[PDB]
């Protein structure tokens, strides 16, 4: 069959329910802490220590 | 808020007499002026001044009909709509002030009872009562038959009531009212229950219509007696101070008919105990259809007795088996994310939980870090709009 036959190709299985919103979740929690940062070091700024 | 109020400073009471003449006849200036006018008072007491305006209409619900109010209401009514919207008819146009003496011989011409001894009870003696109704226990094979003392004083702000009743439930059986008498250093009966023998056979004999329910895991030997009750159509001005067994107020707590009785048994529970049976039967109380608020003061209980469970934890980290065994999502694979909305039960409660979790601390450092990493998982998974709700407050809890 290695030479005759041939066969389909997907490649591409995870299936994996709670990893899946584990992950959508960390990126909603990166795209936060992301234009957190944005902002926070873009407009007028006081901190809670001295100069953070 | 009244009995706080009024053991913070004096009673909110509600003058017919004046100080004309240039007279005080102020026991109620502890602060400040009260007969004549309003730009004296505060708003702790003027905010109790319409709480004790609720509770003296609620005693005139305890004396008088409804009926009999829409009567008096409808009539008082009529005589402002006749007196109004007329060509002004002089010396006969003032019957619009409906003031206190002649809406009161408006009562007493509905129906004439004892409601002057209401007014110069609650009206015109502006004080909280406080009730040591002290639990005796008689037939308890005993000679003298289901006998309770009544006791009161506690002074700086007393006053000292009289005839009323007072409710007492059963094991299984008849609402027992009894009687008050002035002199308070008394003692009193119940209309007793039958000898509740053979309660092995005598499984539900009628406890309240048609509920159900089986613990013998009570001081049930010789005991025919549940719960002590002092009107809980919630009457008097209270705060009752009692000891029950504390099997009594764990029963109050799988189910009574009263909010009241849940809430008040969920307060005596959070003073002293901490046995396992106490979380158990809180958590069979926290699953079920009985009352939303229950369940937060009820998460409250579990809060302050597994802050006693230092040196005692024999139970599990409370409250994640909670949210594990009441939420299921796509039956939630260990954690609870995605969608718990339109059944406000669970608005609530999710609402509320995570606030009691933050309290469950046993004396090392404190130790809450299973709770604080379960916690940044929730602040973790938020919901997107499938949740139409606009998930604001659950997010406001869970920073509180």
């Amino acid at each position: 069959x290695x030479x005759x036959x041939x066969x389909x190709x997907x490649x591409x299985x995870x299936x994996x329910y709670q990893v899946l919103r584990e992950k959508a979740a960390s990126q909603r929690r990166d795209v936060e802490r992301a234009l957190t940062r944005f902002m926070a070091k873009t407009g007028e700024t006081q901190s809670l220590f001295k100069d953070d | 808020k009244i009995v706080a109020y009024e053991l913070k400073t004096g009673g909110v009471l509600l003058h017919p007499i004046f100080g004309g003449g240039k007279e005080k006849d102020n026991p109620a200036s502890h602060l400040h002026f009260s007969i004549k006018h309003p730009h004296t008072l505060s708003w702790e007491y003027y905010s109790m001044f319409q709480c004790k305006a609720h509770l003296v209409m609620r005693l005139i619900e305890n004396r008088i009909s409804m009926e009999f109010m829409l009567q008096v209401f409808n009539k008082l009514l009529s005589l402002a709509s006749t007196a109004s919207s007329q060509k002004f008819q002089s010396h006969m146009w003032s019957q619009m002030l409906v003031s206190t003496s002649g809406f009161l011989k408006s009562i007493s011409n509905v129906s004439g009872k004892d409601i002057q001894p209401l007014i110069k009870q609650w009206v015109d003696q502006s004080g909280v009562v406080k009730f040591y109704g002290s639990f005796a226990f008689n037939r308890k094979r005993n000679v003298l038959e289901l006998e309770i003392k009544q006791d009161y004083t506690s002074p700086g702000t007393q006053k000292y009531v009289g005839p009323l009743k007072v409710t007492v439930q059963e094991l299984d059986g008849s609402f027992n009212h009894t009687l008050q008498i002035e002199e308070n250093s008394l003692k009193h009966d119940i209309p007793c229950h039958s000898k509740s023998r053979r309660n092995k056979k005598k499984k539900i004999p009628l406890m309240n219509g048609e509920e159900v329910d089986m613990d013998l895991s009570a001081m049930d030997a010789d005991s025919p007696l549940l719960w002590i009750r002092i009107d809980p159509d919630m009457s008097v001005l209270r705060k009752v101070e009692f000891e029950q067994a504390d099997f009594m107020w764990q029963y109050q707590l799988r189910y009574e008919r009263d909010v009241v009785a849940q809430q008040e048994s969920i307060l005596a529970l959070e003073k002293f105990p901490t046995p396992a049976s106490r979380l158990a039967l809180t958590d069979i109380l926290e699953q079920e259809q009985c009352f939303y608020r229950v369940r937060m003061s009820a998460c409250f209980c579990l809060a302050k007795i597994a802050n006693s469970m230092v040196s005692t934890w024999t139970g599990p980290p409370a409250m994640k088996s909670l949210f594990t065994r009441m939420f299921c999502c796509k039956s939630c694979p260990n954690i609870v994310k995605t969608n718990n909305f339109m059944s406000f039960q669970s608005y609530f409660l999710q609402k509320t939980m995570p606030v009691a979790m933050a309290l469950l601390r046993d004396v090392h450092n404190l130790c809450p870090k299973e709770v604080l990493t379960f916690i940044l998982d929730l602040i973790k998974y938020n919901d997107n709009r499938k949740n139409k709700f606009s998930d604001n407050y659950y997010r406001a809890e869970m920073i509180d």
